[PDB]
DNA sequence: ATCACATATTGGA
DNA sequence: TCCAATATGTGATATAATATAGAT
DNA sequence: ATCACATATTGGAG
DNA sequence: CTCCAATATGTGATATAATATA
């Protein structure tokens, strides 16, 4: 809370001190939770599904239920994801192909931070730093991915030339 | 015959302007990364310029 | 001559690359050339025209 | 139909709906328990009493829940094969249709009858019926309409077999 | 980009 | 206070044969 | 920068 | 001329991060 009177404050986006600690508290919950899961011999899947509904309740019951905690978890990954919209617009129109979009890589983003990085979170540090590396680097990796399959999405348009893709491409070889 | 390359900068370019809260060494990058050797004659013919 | 995906009459690369001798390239019956036809009025003729050249393959 | 909220830094709602009416920003799944009384809310008889009516009649065709999706041989896709790598083409409407289905995907995976947060769960509904409105648009723009569209095309005019041409003279 | 059609504001009356 | 004019924006739509081809 | 699973190739006998 | 068992090799799926702000 200090430390963030000198920045630009913007109210959705601060993270309290206390919910920082309500993240670490959580964290300390899943790692003790992580065992039993594991051991778990049910099938994977439905696994996957209680882990992560599970890691929801334990932040929910650090959090009273109120779910406010949650809320500005997806509102931070949202931010980090919707930040790259305007700037990274190519890799977007690629990847619509791919069927992935920003929506979708935020709900993805947050089963796997709640999943697979918060029970890594460290004693008394700051969530923020990690969860900002942490989404950028795998905004980075999804941009940079080299995809088995080159996609090309055929043009069904004949505003300037006077054969559109899909055309030739059917009476060609087809 | 050199305006698709224009093109391509000008993206570039403008994805490295309007990056937010990222490394921007990594974008000045991204600029030259998929720049081949055959881009410019691909794009004449291709285009039909 | 090759038919389309669509089951329907389509030109082919064939006379390009010296397969064939002659085109076989099919016509279009265009909306203007349906009107003219149109004069006679017997409608079963043209459809069975259309069906058994193009649209159906059991008539074919 | 688009669902908006947002938080402070506490994390309770703080929009306060200070702007936006009661009935905007609720939701689709709020829209279809509300949808008769927003009718009779929103809708002017002077210019729109027919489209009202058109509605009336088919209550049952406005919300549906199953999407159609037509041939592949009509939606082209070749898998040609590359030395740097291999190459998918195809239409894209076909990237519409997989889209819908990756998202309806990502809703069933939770179970429905929990409760989850509703910034996860109805954009994603919002969204779905943008790509499906686009599905729609881009089938009637494309296949459906104009020299290239099948009904001016191959509906009256055919590409006919047992053709010829040929040059004139006297 | 030409033609149509429809809103949104605004200077004008 | 209202309104018609201006302006912006939306939407359909287009010939005729024809050369191809986005880290370890 | 692993790892669990799928596959062509060697070893072996019948 | 099959069938067995096992080995070395290939391929898909997953994993890495700790200076915050429409």
């Amino acid at each position: 809370n200090q430390a963030s009177k000198g920045k630009k404050i913007n109210i959705e986006l601060q993270v309290t001190d206390n919910l920082n600690k309500i993240y670490l508290k959580s964290s300390v919950l899943m790692r003790i939770l992580i065992p039993i899961l594991c051991d778990f011999n049910c099938d994977d899947d439905i696994n996957e599904v209680l882990v992560y509904d599970i890691f929801k309740e334990v932040i929910k019951s650090f959090d009273d239920g109120k779910k406010n905690a949650l809320n500005k978890l997806y509102k931070i990954i949202y931010s980090r994801v919707f930040e790259t919209k305007y700037s990274d617009v190519v890799i977007w129109t690629y990847l619509k192909n791919m069927s992935t979009d920003l929506m979708i890589i935020v709900k993805d983003y947050f089963k796997v931070i709640i999943k697979k990085i918060f029970p890594k979170l460290k004693h008394n540090s700051s969530v923020i730093s990690y969860l900002d590396v942490v989404i950028k680097q795998k905004l980075k990796y999804l941009f940079t991915f080299k995809y088995p399959i080159s996609y090309k999405p055929l043009k069904a348009e004949t505003t300037d030339d006077e054969e559109l893709s899909e055309q030739e491409r059917m009476e060609i070889n087809l | 015959l050199l305006h698709p390359l224009l093109i391509k900068f000008s993206k570039g370019t403008y994805r490295v302007l309007n990056n937010r809260n990222s490394n921007k060494f990594e974008k000045i990058k991204t600029i030259f990364s998929n720049i081949q050797e055959g881009f410019l004659v691909k794009k004449i013919i291709n285009n039909e310029l | 001559s090759f038919m389309n995906l669509r089951g329907l009459p389509a030109k082919s690369k064939n006379f390009k690359e010296h397969k064939d001798l002659y085109s076989k390239t099919p016509v279009r019956i265009g909306n203007m050339e349906i009107s003219n036809l149109s004069l006679t009025n017997e409608m079963g003729s043209i459809m069975d025209m259309l069906n058994s050249y193009s649209n159906n393959e059991t008539n074919r | 139909i688009n669902y908006q909220q947002s938080i402070d830094q506490n994390g309770e709602n703080i929009d306060l709906t200070e702007e936006i009416g009661e009935d905007d920003y609720i939701g689709l799944v709020k829209f279809k328990d509300n949808f008769d009384d927003l009718l009779e809310k929103y809708t002017d008889k002077k210019k729109y009493q027919k489209e009202y009516d058109f509605l009336i009649e088919n209550h049952d065709k406005i919300f549906i829940n199953k999407l159609p999706v037509f041939s592949h041989k009509l939606r082209p896709a070749t898998l040609l094969t590359g030395s740097k790598g291999k190459v998918l083409a195809f239409d894209e409407i076909n990237n519409y249709y997989n889209f819908v289905i990756e998202y309806i995907n990502q809703i069933n995976e939770g179970v429905v009858s929990d409760d989850s947060i509703d910034l996860l769960l109805l954009p994603l509904l919002y969204n779905m019926q943008f790509y499906a409105n686009n599905i729609l648009t881009r089938i009637i723009s494309e296949y459906l309409r104009g020299k290239k569209g099948f009904l001016r095309k191959n509906i009256m005019g055919s590409r006919i077999n047992f053709s010829a041409r040929n040059v004139i003279t006297p």
